[PDB]
């Protein structure tokens, strides 16, 4: 595998991966927004032949109500090449990229209910917390988490 | 709730007022980045100046116009800048 | 008026008329000296102006100015920081931008780019053990990339593969739970080394039970004799495992779960997949099918020892029951509709990529709306399949429309990128617009559009909106045609293709340069490409027999060129040494039994002398080379054979029973 | 507990062809759709087992009025050949037992199974299925046209 920074001209087949594993599909002006306002945070997993395999397209929330804080777009990866610690490593690089640009006090994404393997995921794993259950969320009709992690512990850990 | 972006494409359009920057002596510096690019000014003018003097045939101008198809000012640099001879200028387009 | 001149600045960024913006923001700048946004075009245009040296003391007479100011935000000089020292490592002032960045490091918010910045200098700078320092500081920050692990292997300088491999054994000591540090090994080593290390790989990827570990184990298939050992392993794995459940009988372990057998045998069927040989592949799939009948991935596989055999409607019925098991995820359902359309079925497709889209649509609007370049043009493709050409045409024109909205999206962002104060992306997104028409997937519609339009010409029968049966019945399809095959030839020419297309596309034209210099663009590249080689056939055949009509400037070029890159010889016996230098090569084989029966017509009994030959010693023998060899029988390019072609596709079944265009009718 | 890979999992809508094609060859008489929507609405209730990460087993049940008592009938266990005392039985029929327990408002439970296989029995009567019931006759097409009714008590 492969886990690298955003280039922009790769980012333009990863939108093909959306379109191929994820039903959320978006517009391209937003990828084209995304690669250039905070190209730091968002990452590509590839194989040796070039194809894109994975992905996780990221963003910093700007709220000046409260603290700066980040916000988990999308993550991707081909069911053909699952099962092999990518979805992990990409969600900890794009968190110690936070951590290490803009200081992300904690990160946040919305999941759906139905899917298992996802859920157990972001679940037990990677240690994400269910801090509030939003009703109808996704198209299909489906209640989704919205799931929250703490990254205090990770500040003071990249701090030293 | 689910926007899809809508509203984070508006605040790139908005209107707002840059900032300003107190001026301190830039002129020493771009003194000699005027006199750098005058110098540059001056080279890519005498490129022009020197190849001015080109005579123009139509026929053998058209007849490449005919068979290769772009525009007349790019057909007129690189026959201007093939001293007028029809033949290695062919060569170096065929190349 | 400013609003005037921002707006003339921005379209003549927009038509790419450089030197005149410089002028006009020079009047910006003679009229106020104090805006970035005139710094910033200042950097934008001598990146793309090539001019670096005198650019770093004119970035650092504008860092000098922003330094000062009370009211300031770090993110912005620090990537400025960064782009100049991007700017000074391509300048190749070297030690001016170590020195900067070694001065200025401490002025920064962003660790990653200045640490590629002193990684990439100290490579460059011939300094040894401080780079491999800084590359076992990368390795500790990220412990998967090729490019760190590739640029430490070349600072280190190993001298022998055993102290090339001490790197990744200590890299599997400290760090077990990365992926590429036990991948990177199988890639050069060779012997018993290398079955070791790789034994004790796929034990582990079999035990915790990782499916992809053989699409990995794909990257290495072009040598013979690991495929041959990694098969008789596995082999004796499972002839072990069946008898005292366990890997082998010489060590003594905890015992397995019984997944692991049916794991091992789907790993061997896919590995007979690869080699070719699809009886053995079934024999051990029937028991792994016995074995459990519910597991996804073992039916997909079921689907694709099917699909790199002839049969692929067989494919399609088991792999829309592997698809129907569960209903929820993208992944399986899009593959069933690209099996649905390569299986000749159109209306099954629609209505198997129509359930997880939104239902306020029909399906292709709705992924035409969310630009799915993938299903539009496998389509295209396959609509070419059934025989007609309209639909196929109009969804070129409309992938080729939203191409031309993605090179013109552009226009809106860039006062919030004035506004903003990020460049390295910015120029890399100027850099890549100016490109854009590279990507393979408009190759891949642009080859099928092209070879339409050529098909349709040699044999004939609020903005625009496109139906095909008035849009693909133009009275000359190839104006057109050279319109939208011109960016693909400008833009990009390292693949053959393009200039091969260009040849048929200037074939039907008669315009000789363009022929020749297309010629020599195919040819500077490879010179034994058979495809490529008719093309030469056809050329010097029409110089040979049309050097009359023609004026007397293209004669005395035309004939230096031949003179240059072809000499003086006929088609006959040039094709002779062709067909000697490939006597083995099956396609180049077709592609000499072509031309023997168009230079003349009465050699047609040495034809199927020459494209009959069935032997084991054939170099790239596969059902692609025997379906193409059948399908140019039958495309009356060759003969009207119906005397030899029935015994043939009766041998060739024979060696391969399970394809459909071989099966008896 | 650990080194084991086993874990149960909720019938949702997308899996019922994944359980419709483990109970078609698991015991070999099939029923018509209407259990299969019976096996839904149930919730918690009816859930199957993964071992693996790959289905194995299952376990569906029913709510049941008769013979003056609140009865409950598991319908149907769900298991194959080659995995016998390798992660089905024992840890998730002591999960329908414990959410029977952590209800633990209801009566009994039983079961219906063939006169042939005595291994299944001796496994039920592991955990204390006594044998009441010898029904003559109950199955319809099968060898073994008898059947055994086993059944626990709650209170
Ligand atoms: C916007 C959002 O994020 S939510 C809406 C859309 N969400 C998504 O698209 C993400 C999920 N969608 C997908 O398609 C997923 O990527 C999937 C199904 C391909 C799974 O991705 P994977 O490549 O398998 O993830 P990953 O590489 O981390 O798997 C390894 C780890 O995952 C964990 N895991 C979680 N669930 C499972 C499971 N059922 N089976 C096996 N491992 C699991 C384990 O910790 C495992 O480690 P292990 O080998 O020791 O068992
Ligand atoms: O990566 P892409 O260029 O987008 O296309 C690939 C490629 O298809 P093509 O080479 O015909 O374009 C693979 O084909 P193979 O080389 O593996 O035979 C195919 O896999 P299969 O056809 O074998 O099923 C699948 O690759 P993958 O399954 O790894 O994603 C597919 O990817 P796309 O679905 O994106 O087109």
């Amino acid at each position: 595998m492969n886990i690298r920074n955003a280039r922009p001209e790769d980012l333009m087949n990863m939108q093909h991966c959306n379109l191929l594993c994820l039903p959320e599909n978006y517009q391209m002006k937003y990828y084209f927004y995304h690669g250039l306002s905070w190209p730091q945070l968002s990452y590509i997993a590839e194989d040796e032949n070039g194809k894109i395999v994975g992905y996780v397209l990221a963003k910093m929330e700007e709220d000046p109500d409260d603290v700066p804080h980040g916000h988990i777009t999308s993550l991707a990866v081909k069911r053909s090449h699952r099962r092999l610690g990518l979805a992990q490593k990409l969600m900890d690089q794009a968190s110690r990229a936070m951590i290490e640009n803009f200081n992300a006090k904690y990160v946040s994404l919305h999941v759906r209910k139905s899917n298992r393997a996802a859920l157990h995921l972001y679940s037990n794993t990677l240690n994400f917390q269910i801090s509030e259950v939003e009703p109808k969320y996704y198209a299909d009709g489906e209640d989704a988490y919205a799931m929250k992690r703490d990254l205090t512990q990770m500040a003071d850990e990249l701090r030293r | 709730k689910h926007d899809s972006g809508a509203a984070d494409l508006e605040r790139v359009t908005d209107y707002a007022e840059e900032k300003e920057i107190q001026s301190s002596n830039l002129e020493t510096a771009m003194s000699v980045i005027g006199d750098r690019r005058s110098r540059e000014q001056k080279a890519k003018q005498e490129r022009e100046k020197e190849l001015a003097k080109v005579t123009i045939k139509k026929e053998d101008l058209e007849l490449i116009m005919t068979e290769m198809e772009i525009s007349r000012a790019a057909a007129e640099r690189s026959l201007r800048e093939h001293m007028g001879n029809v033949v290695e200028a062919l060569i170096a387009l065929t190349n | 008026n400013l609003q005037i001149l921002r707006d003339l600045s921005l379209l003549q960024i927009q038509m790419r008329d450089l030197e005149g913006y410089r002028e006009t923001r020079y009047q910006l700048l003679q009229l106020r000296p104090a805006q970035r946004a005139s710094w910033i075009g200042y950097a934008i245009a001598y990146h793309l102006l090539e001019d670096y040296e005198m650019a770093a003391k004119i970035l650092e007479e504008f860092r000098k100015t922003q330094q000062t100011s009370p009211d300031k935000v770090d993110y912005e000089y620090s990537e400025l920081l960064l782009y100049q020292n991007q700017v000074l490592r391509e300048a190749g002032l070297y030690r001016e931008a170590l020195e900067h960045l070694c001065t200025y490091e401490k002025q920064i918010c962003d660790k990653l780019a200045v640490e590629e910045t002193k990684g990439e200098l100290l490579l460059q700078l011939c300094r040894l053990e401080d780079a491999a320092d800084v590359y076992r500081g990368l390795q500790e920050r990220n412990p998967e990339n090729w490019a760190y692990y590739k640029g430490l292997e070349k600072a280190l300088k190993p001298a022998n593969m055993l102290e090339r491999l001490k790197i990744y054994e200590e890299a599997w000591t400290k760090y077990p739970r990365g992926l590429v540090p036990r991948r990177l090994p199988l890639n050069f080593l060779s012997g018993e080394k290398f079955k070791e290390c790789l034994d004790k790989f796929l034990r582990m990827n079999f035990s915790k039970g990782c499916p992809p570990v053989f699409n990995t184990l794909r990257s290495l298939y072009k040598d013979k004799e690991k495929v041959a050992i990694i098969e008789e392993l596995v082999v004796g794995y499972e002839t072990s495992l069946k008898s005292c459940r366990l890997f082998n009988p010489n060590d003594d372990g905890k015992e397995e779960p019984p997944t692991t057998l049916l794991w091992v045998q789907y790993y061997l069927a896919q590995h007979y997949d690869k080699i070719g040989q699809p009886s053995i592949a079934l024999e051990y799939i029937n028991t792994a099918i016995e074995s459990t009948p519910t597991l996804i991935e073992l039916f997909l596989v079921k689907a694709k020892i099917y699909k790199h055999a002839g049969n692929i409607k067989e494919a399609a019925r088991w792999m829309d029951e592997a698809q129907a098991l569960d209903t929820a995820d993208r992944f399986i359902n899009s593959k069933c509709a690209k099996y649905m359309l390569k299986a000749n079925l159109i209306k099954e497709a629609e209505e198997m990529c129509s359930k997880f889209t939104r239902e306020g649509t029909s399906a292709v609007e709705n992924l035409n709306e969310m630009q799915c370049m993938w299903f539009q043009t496998e389509c295209a493709q396959a609509y070419k399949a059934m025989n007609k050409f309209g639909e196929a045409l109009k969804k070129c024109h409309e992938i080729e429309r939203h191409f031309i909205e993605i090179t013109d999206d552009q226009f809106d962002f860039h006062t919030y990128c004035m506004r903003k104060i990020t460049l390295r992306s910015y120029v890399d997104l100027l850099k890549l617009e100016d490109v854009l028409r590279q990507h393979p997937f408009y190759f891949k519609a642009a080859r099928i559009a092209i070879e339409i339009y050529l098909k349709l010409h040699d044999n004939p029968l609020p903005k625009e909106e496109l139906i095909p049966e008035k849009l693909a019945k133009v009275e000359t399809p190839l104006e057109e045609a050279i319109k939208f095959l011109t960016p693909l030839k400008n833009l990009v020419k390292n693949k053959i293709e393009t200039h091969l297309f260009a040849f048929e596309i200037y074939f039907r034209k008669e315009k000789f340069l363009l022929m020749l210099q297309s010629v020599k663009r195919a040819f500077a590249i490879d010179s034994s490409h058979p495809w490529l080689h008719e093309c030469m056939i056809r050329l010097f055949n029409t110089a040979v027999c049309e050097s009359k009509d023609l004026s007397d400037t293209v004669r005395t070029v035309l004939k230096q060129e031949m003179n240059r890159l072809f000499g003086a010889t006929n088609p006959k016996n040039f094709n002779e040494t062709f067909l000697k230098r490939n006597s083995d090569s099956l396609p180049h084989r077709l592609s000499a039994a072509k031309m023997v029966y168009y230079l003349d017509p009465s050699s047609q009994k040495r034809a199927i002398e020459l494209a009959t030959t069935l032997d084991e010693s054939l170099t790239n023998r596969n059902l692609q080379t025997c379906m193409e060899v059948l399908e140019a029988l039958y495309d009356g390019s060759l003969g009207d054979c119906k005397e030899a072609a029935e015994i043939y596709r009766a041998n060739c079944h024979k060696l391969f029973p399970y394809a459909l265009a071989f099966m008896p009718p | 507990m650990k080194g084991s890979r086993i874990e149960l999992g909720d019938v949702t809508p997308h899996n019922i062809k994944q359980l419709k094609r483990l109970n078609q060859v698991i015991f070999p008489v099939s029923y018509n759709d209407k259990f299969y929507k019976d096996v839904l609405e149930v919730g918690e209730l009816a859930k199957l087992a993964y071992f693996n990460d790959i289905a194995v087993g299952a376990v569906c049940c029913r709510v049941d009025h008769s013979q003056n008592q609140k009865r409950l009938y598991i319908m149907t266990l769900g298991c194959l050949a080659p995995y016998r005392r390798l992660g089905i039985g024992t840890k998730m029929l002591n999960h329908v037992l414990n959410i029977c327990e952590k209800d633990g408002t209801f009566d009994n439970i039983y079961l219906h199974v063939q006169i042939s296989n005595e291994s299944a029995i001796d496994f039920y009567r592991k955990f204390g299925f006594e044998i009441i019931e010898t029904k003559k006759n109950y199955y319809k097409r099968i060898e073994p046209a008898d059947a055994h009714v086993l059944q626990k008590n709650l209170k």
